[PDB]
């Protein structure tokens, strides 16, 4: 009618809202604690399937408050029809996707990557968003990505979803103790951020290091996240100057940037395939005991007469 | 107008609420040999011990988990409309007559 045209046309100040952050990942990898955390409690409660958090989000400077939803997802196979209801075509345009790599376990780190690499495009085709707005959004994604300030290359962004994309690495306490108890190289942890800076480079992705065991660079997790889910204003430069934590801004990446990383490891090549590269962690338990069965009549009885028969 | 609990709770309380029903049945501890058996020398690992592949073990597939998601953001979608037409009364301390 004409009352949803006036009422309407009066709009004061306001900030943007209705954000979809996701964030899906191998399960008992400390998401839950992670983005918990992030909200502000210690911890909340693990489960099932898709849970909601809404991270209540403060601009000191305007004096505001706004909350975004966090939608922590499984990590089961089995739980991947229901990621329909994560994700919808209107929430589309403010989704923002955070990877939760537990690098107590740096094994299962690229796989899973992979198994995104499925799960999140056929996602995305299954639910047949219009290819206009498809490219629009790649291509103001691209260019988003290309105005980096404290680029163009053959595998760029040369396969994504036009959205911002984030990775995180989770455990960096226990990175250490892998460094002791596996004699894990340093080398090794160079040749993973090589690989890890790869595929965020192709995928227009920004990693940071973190560890709520020693409680870091949550408070840049945080700073990076309001930035660019809002547009707030961001000053931290491209922490990459020390392997412990590594900041790597959504357009600092560069394939040279990834080479001097090439360079100062040496033992194998970095072309090689990642889990050739990483020792395999064996397996402990044990394989339960074989069953005893016990023969049967039947055959045991046949076999009684052939004894008897050869007597 | 202010929502004293945010709209966004509406939808985590009764994920809450959901969660607690899956709890209730879920986080029953898992009948095992251990009792005795103790060749298995190593603490009881979460997922087999507190008998958490239930979900996998859907009669009717993972359709219920689907159908209790679609009738969770329904009522939240439908809810929150109905609370966004109480917003559009705002505007009777912002006008321009």
């Amino acid at each position: 009618s004409s009352i949803l045209s006036e009422v309407s046309t009066r709009a004061r100040s306001k900030l943007p809202s209705g954000k979809n952050i996701l964030v899906f990942g191998e399960d008992g990898s400390g998401k839950t604690t992670l983005m918990t955390k992030l909200q502000g409690a210690e911890h909340g409660k693990k489960g099932r399937g898709l849970e909601y958090l809404y991270l209540s989000v403060h601009d000191e400077d305007r004096d505001d408050h706004t909350r975004c939803n966090v939608w922590i997802l499984d990590g089961d196979l089995y739980h991947k029809g229901l990621l329909k209801f994560a994700v919808s075509a209107e929430s589309l345009p403010e989704t923002l996707v955070i990877f939760v790599a537990d690098m107590s376990r740096p094994w299962t780190v690229m796989e899973s990557l992979q198994k995104w690499a499925s799960v999140l495009r056929e996602h995305i085709d299954k639910m047949k968003i219009p290819p206009e707005k498809m490219r629009e959004l790649e291509r103001k994604f691209v260019k988003d990505f290309q105005d980096y300030m404290e680029p163009l290359g053959d595998n760029v962004l040369t396969h994504n979803l036009g959205i911002p994309v984030l990775v995180v690495c989770t455990k960096c306490d226990a990175v250490s103790v892998l460094e002791k108890e596996h004699d894990y190289r340093d080398e090794h942890l160079d040749f993973i951020q090589s690989h890890l800076r790869r595929f965020c480079l192709q995928y227009g992705a920004a990693l940071i290091y973190t560890s709520v065991k020693e409680e870091k660079n949550l408070d840049l997790l945080y700073k990076y996240i309001v930035h660019k889910t809002y547009g707030f204003h961001f000053t931290t430069p491209a922490l990459v100057v020390e392997k412990d934590a590594v900041f790597i801004p959504a357009g600092w990446d560069n394939e040279k940037k990834i080479a001097i990383l090439h360079e100062n490891f040496t033992t194998v090549k970095p072309e090689d395939a990642y889990e050739d590269f990483i020792v395999k962690p064996p397996v402990r338990k044990l394989v339960h005991d074989k069953e005893l069965a016990a023969e049967d009549e039947q055959v045991f009885l046949m076999k009684q007469q052939s004894l008897l028969a050869k007597q | 107008i202010y929502l004293n609990p945010p709209i966004e709770e509406c939808r985590y309380k009764l994920y809450q609420e959901m969660f607690a029903w899956k709890m209730v049945v879920l986080s029953l501890p898992r009948i095992q040999s251990q009792r005795y058996q103790v060749g298995v020398h190593y603490e009881l690992t979460e997922e087999e011990k507190f008998y958490r592949n239930a979900l996998t073990r859907m009669p009717d597939g993972p359709v219920a988990l689907e159908e209790s998601y679609s009738a969770v953001m329904g009522i939240v979608s439908e809810v929150e409309q109905y609370v966004k037409v109480w917003l559009q009364y705002q505007c009777l301390w912002d006008m321009q007559a």
